[PDB]
């Protein structure tokens, strides 16, 4: 932004913005677990199958 | 104990979150895959 | 001016995509000099009675 | 090179010893390096300006 | 607003809610038909019944191909529906402004 | 250096080629391959 | 233009599109049909669903040649409706420019 | 018999004087003992999995 | 040229005496000598198995 | 840091001498240097990869 307002329109005094900057990576996240492909079909009560 | 005083009232708020991608979901459960292959039918 | 023009070249810059592709393959020539017979499997054993 | 001096004897900024007064030429535009004090070094022209090349 | 009394943005129509997932655009189906025996099937509607209706919609899809007779039928009872004659009547003893609605 | 002359007109065309499959596209998307859970983003 | 808006260009209407893709014309069918086997029946549409309809349409054109039973329903099913009386008719209450084009 | 050894030359988690590392293929699936460090031990295949039983 | 090499340490059936064990040793999709020994020797692999060109 | 070494499993072309053998896993995946090169390193990664960064 723009600074304070001096003090001198005699000999006044330029100035500049500075321009700022930020950056990021956006790495991925993941999380996973194995199972069996009998078991699922081999799971009559609701568990393991949820996932 | 790492808290964070933030006002959250300006344009912007602190530690703001970037959403790329959703939450779409992966799946193993087809012979097609090498895990099957090479393991007793483990699924992921 | 800007106090950080290295910070503000990505700012100042631009992409136009005018080369991508520019170029093609040669034409078709196979039609001229060759002709097409189609087979269904890994051998050909032409047969004729001159 | 440098594509701006940004100089003509103008009195810029050279905060040194608590001190900021104008010693020589020291003006520059780049991306080089010391962007951060370049900040100072360039903020305050105070004269009348006109870039010359060195071509550095 | 909707029938529900939901809230009504005409900003959201301009664009299908689905535009932004182009991820699902892409996807294949598993074809979970090939190989299913009963405790396969098993699993399958009981995963469905706990929110895993992606498994149960392909299976449901292949049964529909491979089988001829159960296609004939479900063909034949949404073609009784598509051929039937339609029309929108006003309401319960209407008004000129409704009729015209209509 | 690098000639040739043929007939175009006879019933045989010298030198036939033999498109005995069509320009398949190989592809390799998502949870079709293991490139893609148990390796990197890869995709060929 | 269209009905689905696309821009029309009438430049492009003097020549076929695949007058320029004179490798197409010169194809001949594969035939996989022959020693057709469930596997391969199974791969070629798990391939055609993926894209490959080559395969599919080829198997296709010889499922309906070497079949009498299904090529004699199918060509009596599409002699149907050949035998069918048409007729164009102009829009809901039509304008005399309207039928006039018609 | 061992019911499997998920080895391809890789372990899922060997972790020693407080560094966790990758290697010497040390998994098991049985609850012969050190269940609960097998958790540990186990659950983080980073690369392909082997499986070939060594019948002990 | 011979097609046909398996460089992944994978595991194929080659009997010694009296036993088939682990081991890696013709490993090639073209024969032309021993087909009835390379059979109990050439048993497709256990595990992963990549090719490559010796060309010898 | 390395992002990735796309070594393992792995193996890459590597230009020396006038002959491009396959071997030793220099697969990497980074804009640090030698840029143009990398296409002639990754110029063969014929058998599978699977990535691991050495935090680098």
């Amino acid at each position: 932004q723009f600074p304070k307002l001096r003090e001198w329109i005699g000999q006044r005094v330029i100035k500049d913005m500075a321009a700022q900057g930020y950056q990021i990576t956006n790495k991925l996240f993941e999380s996973t677990v194995g199972v069996k492909r009998t078991d699922i079909e081999d799971d009559n009560l609701g568990v393991y199958g949820p996932l | 104990f790492a808290p964070a005083a933030d006002p959250g009232a300006a344009w912007y708020l602190l530690d703001t979150s970037r959403s790329l991608k959703p939450l779409i979901y992966q799946e193993r459960m087809k012979p097609s895959f090498t895990s099957m292959t090479k393991e007793d039918d483990e699924q992921v | 001016a800007i106090i950080t023009p290295a910070l503000i070249s990505a700012l100042k810059t631009s992409f136009q995509k005018h080369f991508q592709d520019a170029l093609a393959t040669a034409p078709s020539t196979y039609l001229q000099v060759a002709t097409v017979i189609p087979s269904t499997t890994a051998s050909n054993t032409y047969g004729w009675l001159g | 090179e440098v594509e701006g001096v940004f100089v003509r004897a103008t009195v810029e900024r050279r905060c040194r010893a608590g001190f900021c007064f104008d010693k020589e030429g020291q003006g520059f535009a780049d991306g080089v390096l010391s962007d951060e004090q370049l900040e100072a070094l360039e903020s305050d022209p105070l004269l009348k300006v006109e870039r010359c090349t060195f071509s550095g | 607003v909707d029938v529900y009394g939901n809230p009504i943005r005409t900003q959201q129509l301009r664009e299908p809610q689905t535009s932004r997932l182009a991820g699902l655009a892409k996807e294949f189906a598993q074809h979970p038909a090939k190989g299913l025996t009963p405790a396969k099937l098993a699993r399958i509607l009981v995963e469905a019944e706990q929110g895993n209706l992606q498994a149960q919609a392909e299976l449901f899809m292949d049964m529909e191909e491979r089988d001829a007779h159960l296609f004939a039928e479900m063909s034949k009872r949404k073609r009784a529906i598509l051929g039937l004659d339609w029309a929108v009547e006003p309401p319960r003893n209407a008004s000129a402004a409704e009729k015209a609605d209509a």
